[PDB]
């Protein structure tokens, strides 16, 4: 049973991990609106300057 | 040696595998086997001899690792296509296959070189002489003549005891020694190597021969590499001593990567998937063993046999290049017999009656038709059982079981194995063993007793407690 | 909840920034592959037999760069995509998590992923390619290892590292087997793999579920390997495990692994021959199997210390590496030669074989006695298991071979009939029961039982059996003491006294 | 599409192209002569027939005699070559071949290929990309520099 | 396969009776499972796996007829392979391998779509449990065991009167259950098979299962092909997680039409000729088979019996 | 063993409760790491209004 | 395949346009143990033994178009 | 190849059949001789049948079958 529960806290933990990259899918799509949001061609003109 | 200086390069042009893709200048051109460097990242690399290929481009053979190559890479080379430095000096620490000194011990060694090329002598040029060796072998060398500067042929795929066989091989070869000679091994096991080593610094009788010694899991194209390292290993001491002795390893594994190689050079192989010109590679071989006017030599060599298919054309090759060789047999292996050959099969040219007298040739003829018979019958008993055994027959079939139960003796050296010791034999001794067996002139011999046995006396003080 | 700290942490290691490269650099489009193999364009100049990013993060095997295109094999799903597309390559091949911290825990074989904790911790990428460690440099071991299983240790003595065969036959108990024996090692001090070749889902979760059953099984790893694992993970799974070793080894110690089935693995790779479409030897097969072999069978070492200096750097300034390990040999049909098993027959350093009859006939051991040694032998044999224990090994074949007498009318009378009689009643006495343990006192027990023959004679089977029983148990409450001889190494004159005379003393036992 | 068997041919090319230094005037046989492979309807025709001599002839005859001596013998190296039906694989060789010499060409940023012919690495190509400049265009690079560093990012993601 | 609309044409390049050279667009093609259909004269015609070639050519395969080609030829390419309309419905109702109703149609409305190319396993997925398969038979099942979702081997044969002891199965699984299996014939004496149907009207119990039969009146690629038809149909039921175990035919016949395949794929064949990858098809038939922690699968199978060999 | 089993489903649940309520926290968090990533330009007041 | 020369090429490039030599001595390509793809000696005759470097003469027994060798 | 192949030489054009496998399919011809391409090995110079019938065949469903009682002679 001990065991069991560690292996509980494995699982959860995952889940949570899952809902963490699930998340972090979503925080990507808010991500494609950071990009909707806040974009100019200056920007592009500091990655030029990357050169 | 020498700068070996410049030279440029082929471009590494195709990859295939440790197969050898290349392409150098039109004027870069080589022997069949040619002196060629390049660096690894790590290390100077080297591609033994490609036959020919077009393009600046042939192909080429690696004792090295392949993997983790650039394409198009520049390639050196090296003057002496085959430089192989012979020294008496050898005697002392082993060499890489390089001849890199194997011991720990760095070896000068000595500037004189060889190669891997080899000739052998003319029609008259070597000798040719009957001086034979008889030992602490209860049968062969009782069973067969072995005459100075034969070549020992062994028989069988290993788990025969082939290297524990082997391991009697070098018994009695350790046993007896009144000269120096040096044999070695090849695409083999450590455990093996290195006690020869521990057991050779107790031994201590190194500077009589050292052997570089090969490793199983090496790479193939040393292993290929390995032969012209005994030739020209010879060479020195033919040159250098009249007399040698050795012994050879996994030759097995000569035929093995030698087919290996052979469609990978892009050839159809010989039957069985064998290489096709494996024959000429082994007549090669076998060719390269000589012994001459000026010098004779003398070493004992062995191939695993490959699964006992006799029919083998490797075994063919066997017999036909066979100089002297013994079979071992798992049923009397199976018979959980020690020694566990196969008398019945082995056989010895130079054996001559007039050479052995009759007394030899005769009672081994008799000894012989003994065994004719119970293999004769064999098959009747099987059948009937022996409820109908004639009484003659019946007779017989005692001694029979009795006289190979009589063969088996034990040996000074074997203790390790068997904790039991053994010791030395006597061919007089034998010889009367044959007229008492001849004879079964002890009636009522114990047949448990003739096993592993020792002498008549012995087995007579066995037979007076057992 | 808790774990937002994780995410806090997710975000630092994310502090690690960007940056760009290899706009062009090898790339090329891969242009046909059936299953894995394609013509494949681009990265003329990588080092050979790099391994080559893919979809869902997968390396490339190309064996193959022709003068002109080259051509690889994918490991995990062939089907996934479309042809033509732009190649990634790792810049390393042969990269695979390396030291020891994380153990006793399920991965994928290839992949470190499996249940249930797919979080780990590695020390580093390796590489299963190695170099024989110096034959110069040996540590020849004397460290025995404990079978567990009462005369079968007997049969033969382990230090570590021998070349380990089992034989193995079908329905036999051989999947089964004893691989139980990791038990025995209750205190390993030597770590254990083993391997599964395109093994069941049911036997590796039978497995799991006395994984733990037993006791700690994070005490030592296994890797995953199953049916539909690919001759990528399959052919080339065992030799991938391989490295691991080098935790420990390489560290210096001795470590242990089992693997088997590898007949799998060859018709694995000869499935990759007809890719190669070379032609095969017999049984489809190449000669790979040496080189395989030799890839694979060359492991195992124990080595000099200074050697050890070196492989420690001088950290652990020549600490004696080991390494062991475990095989075995399935038994199609349980023909000799089986070619390929004649074949490694000759690398193996050792022999275990089975008796059909036995399991067959029902007994619990079907080891084939003396059909199949170990050639390393008894070197580390107790002075007492080496002293005391000899004779069975040889006598055993005696009644055996006394066996082969066919039951004739009474004759010789003791030495036919005491010989045969006390080699099956001391059969009987030897076999072992399925899951049950060996005790090192037991071995004594098992010693004393004829050291003499004390109570050779004494019972009948039946009453061999229960008044067996009857033995051990009327030791415990007789003596403690034997801890400490348990403890010793054993073999005292002395001791033998004081075992004489509680020897016969059990003669107020039963 | 073996391509490579090229070579043998393509490079005698350069070295006739060398040698005869046609390599403006080859240059041009090349051209017209992928031109003619190109005729489809003719392509049928193209490999209809066994005798290599009706070839060489009808081939160079319809041709518009843009054909040279070293290349009327040599065409015939290709026609008795036979290998001749794939040929203007070479040009792309050629180019190369050509290209070999002195050249440079771009890859495209995000955005065209300019194709500059910069022969210094990373230093000829720099002297390209200070060169914008060229600074205007966008043409899919934003979503393709931010969707590639956002690739190199989601890859992080799965990392993390 | 497609959602579908257009999915275009190719050419047909070379053909040798199944042997499939036909071209695509030089852009992209659809997956050696993914696949393609082309109306020929009567009727539309679907070829199997392309393996990897040139030009949008590829080379593939059908268990239909080949007659009347034609050079230029033109298939509009389907997609998401293999996505097939199983129903609930189905069982004692029958269909073609196409799901074509074959016998006297049962009419056999189907809401599932699915292709059989899904794969079945999940690590750790099933139950750890471990149940045995209760069959109430006096010697069978107490003489011996049965587990739940396992695999059972056959022997018996002509004779046997089999279908009494598949029967029994029946009155079995009702009797024993609510699961319920279908098992299918294949590459078979079609005569069995009738007697078989009314033996289910005798049986009259049909209804609980039904299956298309092979009976081998059939092309290969149709026969080999089968097998995933019924890894995805009870994969309706054990995926409901409903439990049940299906009787399976001549293995041998089957496996054995691997090799038919690997001359057919040119390819050379495992030793005795056998498919050389056919431990590989093996795979996943056996590794088909399992007891879902939400599901069981068990089955029998009888293989032909090659000389006892 | 279903005695420690149902308590187990237990902390399940309440993690399940401090789960949907870290996802707060979370949306918090993915929004900073969408700013830090960026790595361009800060605009906080688009609303993603996301789960 | 068989044509292979390249350089020869360049020859032949304009070189397709005249040959007429007929040599009874022609290069030997290419060899492998003995045996040499080989071109020259215009004139055949079956089974000819041929003259080498030292003392030694080979022969070939397959007429082979446009080129051959032997050992 | 059909027929006597070895008169034949190449070059020869080309002669189109749509038409594949078809034989006179009737009950008019019965017991008549015949040759395999041709019924036409018969003394009899014409010979009755409906009309060209092809090779390729299908076989019906087996659902759809008599079971047979006659017995045979
Ligand atoms: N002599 C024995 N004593 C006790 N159990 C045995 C014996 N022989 C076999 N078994 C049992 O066999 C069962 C499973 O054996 P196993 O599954 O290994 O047969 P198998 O080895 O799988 O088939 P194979 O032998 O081909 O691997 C185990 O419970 C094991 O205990
Ligand atoms: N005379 C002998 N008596 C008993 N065993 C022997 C004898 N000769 C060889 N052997 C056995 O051969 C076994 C195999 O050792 P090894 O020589 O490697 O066999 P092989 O070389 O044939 O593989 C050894 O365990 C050894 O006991």
């Amino acid at each position: 049973q001990a065991e069991i529960e560690a292996e509980r806290k494995r699982a959860r933990e995952e889940l949570r991990k899952q809902v963490a990259i699930l998340a972090v899918a979503g925080a990507e799509k808010i991500i494609e609106r950071s990009v909707d949001e806040a974009a100019n061609s200056d920007i592009v003109d500091k990655l030029v300057a990357e050169l | 040696h020498h700068h070996h200086h410049g030279m440029a390069t082929g471009k590494i042009v195709q990859v295939i595998g440790a197969v050898v893709d290349v392409e150098f200048p039109q004027d870069a051109v080589p022997r069949v086997y040619d002196a060629l460097e390049v660096q690894n990242g790590n290390e100077r690399l080297v591609l033994e001899v490609q036959q020919q290929l077009g393009g600046g481009i042939v192909r080429t053979i690696a004792m090295g690792s392949s993997d983790g190559l650039r394409r198009g890479l520049d390639v050196k080379d090296l003057e002496h296509p085959i430089e192989v430095p012979v020294g008496k000096a050898t005697l002392g620490r082993i060499m890489n296959v390089l001849g890199e000194p194997v011991d720990m011990k760095g070896e000068i060694g000595e500037e004189e070189r060889w190669a891997i090329h080899r000739a052998a002598p003319s029609y008259e040029e070597l000798s040719n002489s009957q001086e034979l060796l008889e030992t602490g072998i209860k049968v062969i060398d009782l069973m067969a003549p072995f005459a100075k500067g034969g070549k020992v042929g062994l028989f069988g795929g290993a788990g025969v005891g082939k290297t524990v066989n082997m391991m009697e091989l070098i018994r009695n070869i350790a046993i007896e020694h009144s000269g120096y000679s040096v044999f070695a091994g090849v695409g083999e096991r450590t455990r093996e190597g290195n006690d020869f080593y521990h057991e050779m610094t107790d031994s201590n009788v190194i500077d009589k021969v050292s052997l570089v010694y090969g490793q199983m899991n090496e790479p193939p194209g040393n292993r290929l590499r390995v032969a012209l390292t005994g030739l020209t290993m010879a060479e020195k001491f033919r040159d250098e001593g009249r007399d040698v002795l050795l012994f050879v390893d996994n030759i097995y594994r000569y035929t093995l990567a030698g087919t290996e190689v052979s469609a990978l050079l892009g050839r159809m192989p010989s039957a069985v998937g064998y290489q096709p010109t494996l024959a000429e590679e082994m007549g090669v071989l076998q060719e390269r063993i000589t012994s001459t006017k000026t010098g004779s030599i003398t070493s004992v060599q062995a191939v695993y046999v490959p699964a006992d298919d006799l029919t083998d054309p490797s075994p063919a090759t066997t017999f036909a290049h066979l100089d002297a060789t013994v079979v071992l047999s798992r049923q009397i292996a199976s018979l959980g017999i020690y020694p566990a050959v196969d008398p019945l099969d082995s056989t010895s040219r130079q054996l001559d009656p007039l050479v052995v007298g009759q007394e030899h040739y005769d009672t081994a003829r008799g000894v012989q038709s003994i065994l004719q018979r119970y293999q004769e019958l064999k098959d009747i008993i099987a059948i009937l059982g022996m409820d109908e055994l004639s009484e003659e027959d019946k007779l017989v079939v005692a001694r029979a079981r009795k006289i190979q139960r009589f063969l088996s003796q034990p040996f000074f050296v074997a203790e390790v194995f068997t904790g039991s010791p053994g010791k030395y034999v006597s061919l007089k001794d034998t010889i009367r063993g044959f007229k008492g067996i001849m004879e079964g002139e002890y009636d009522h011999l114990p047949e448990q007793a003739f096993y592993m046995v020792g002498s008549i006396e012995e087995a007579v003080e066995k037979a007076k407690k057992l | 909840q808790l774990n937002s700290t994780e995410i806090s942490e997710l975000i630092k290691q994310r502090i690690a920034q960007f940056n760009v490269v290899s706009e062009a650099h090898n790339e090329g489009t891969i242009v046909s592959v059936s299953d894995g193999v394609i013509r494949i364009h681009g990265l003329a100049d990588a080092m050979q037999g790099e391994m080559i990013s893919l979809p869902g993060n997968r390396y490339a095997i190309a064996l193959n760069l022709e003068r002109d295109s080259v051509g690889a094999v994918v490991m995990g799903p062939y089907a996934d995509l479309a042809e033509g597309m732009k190649v990634k390559a790792t810049g390393r091949i042969l990269e695979v998590p390396v030291g020891r911290g994380l153990l006793g825990r399920v991965v994928n074989t290839l992949g470190a992923p499996i249940d249930g904790k797919g979080p780990l911790d590695h020390d580093g990428f390796s590489a299963v390619e190695a170099i024989a460690p110096g034959v110069i440099e040996r540590q020849s071991v004397d460290q025995p290892v404990q079978t567990g299983y009462k005369a079968v240790d007997s049969m033969i003595p382990i230090g570590r590292g021998q070349r380990e065969l089992i034989i193995g036959d079908r329905q036999t108990g051989k999947t089964a087997l004893a691989i139980d024996a990791i038990i025995n090692q209750r205190d390993s001090g030597i770590k254990a793999i083993y391997v599964a070749i395109g093994q069941k889902a049911s036997t590796i979760s039978n497995v799991v579920r006395k994984l733990e059953e037993h006791g700690a099984l994070a005490n030592t790893i296994v890797v995953v390997a199953t049916a539909s694992e690919s001759a990528a993970l399959q052919y080339l799974a065992p030799y991938a495990g391989a490295a691991m070793g080098e935790y420990f080894r390489d560290r210096g110690e001795d470590a242990l692994i089992i693997y088997d089935d590898l007949s799998k693995q060859a018709v694995a790779y000869r499935q990759i021959s007809l890719l190669l479409r070379r032609p095969p030897g017999r049984e489809a097969f190449p000669g790979d199997v040496f080189y395989l072999h030799s890839r694979l069978l060359e492991r195992a070492a124990r080595v000099n210390a200074e050697y050890v200096e070196a492989f420690t750097k001088g950290e652990v300034k020549g600490k004696t590496g080991s390494l062991t390990a475990l095989p075995i040999i399935e038994t199609q049909a349980g023909d000799v030669s089986a070619f390929v098993p004649t074949n490694v027959i000759s690398i193996t350093d050792g022999q275990i074989f089975l008796e059909t009859n036995l399991f067959n006939a029902g007994i619990r051991p079907a080891v084939n006695p003396g059909i199949s040694v170990s050639r390393v032998g008894g070197a580390a044999q107790t002075k007492i298991m080496k002293k005391l224990s000899g004779g069975i090994r040889t006598a055993l074949a005696q009644y055996r071979e006394l066996a082969a007498f066919s039951q004739f009318a009474s004759d010789l009378d003791d030495a036919t009939r005491n010989q045969l009689d006390h080699g099956q009643k001391v059969t009987e006495l030897l076999k072992q029961k399925q899951y049950a343990p060996m005790s090192v006192a037991q071995q004594s027990l098992v010693l004393f039982a004829a050291e003499r023959g004390y109570l050779a004679d004494v019972e009948l089977s039946k009453i061999g059996s229960f008044e067996a029983a009857l033995l051990a148990y009327v030791d415990r409450d007789h003596a403690p003491l034997m801890q400490e001889i348990n403890q010793t190494g054993g073999y005292n004159d002395e001791i033998e006294g004081k075992l004489k005379g509680i020897l016969d003393s059990f003669k107020a036992t039963q | 599409e073996f391509i490579t068997v090229a070579r043998p041919y393509a490079k005698a090319a350069f070295d006739f192209a060398v040698e005869h230094q046609s390599v403006e005037r080859w240059q041009d046989m090349l051209a017209f002569a992928a031109e003619v492979t190109k005729n489809e309807q003719m392509a049928e025709l193209l490999s209809g027939a066994l005798a290599p001599e009706t070839l060489a002839e009808s081939f160079i005859a319809v041709a518009g005699e843009q054909l040279d001596e070293n290349g009327q013998n040599l065409i015939r190296v290709m026609a008795e070559n036979g290998r001749l039906n794939a040929l203007p694989d070479v040009l792309e060789q050629f180019i190369h071949l050509r290209a070999v010499s002195e050249a440079t060409a771009e890859v495209d940023v995000i955005s065209a290929a300019a194709l500059s012919e910069q022969q210094l690495a990373k230093i000829s190509a720099a002297m390209e990309k200070r060169l914008s400049r060229k600074v205007k265009l966008n043409a899919k690079i934003d979503k393709s520099v931010m969707a590639g560093v956002i690739i190199r990012a989601g890859d992080m993601v799965i990392d993390g």
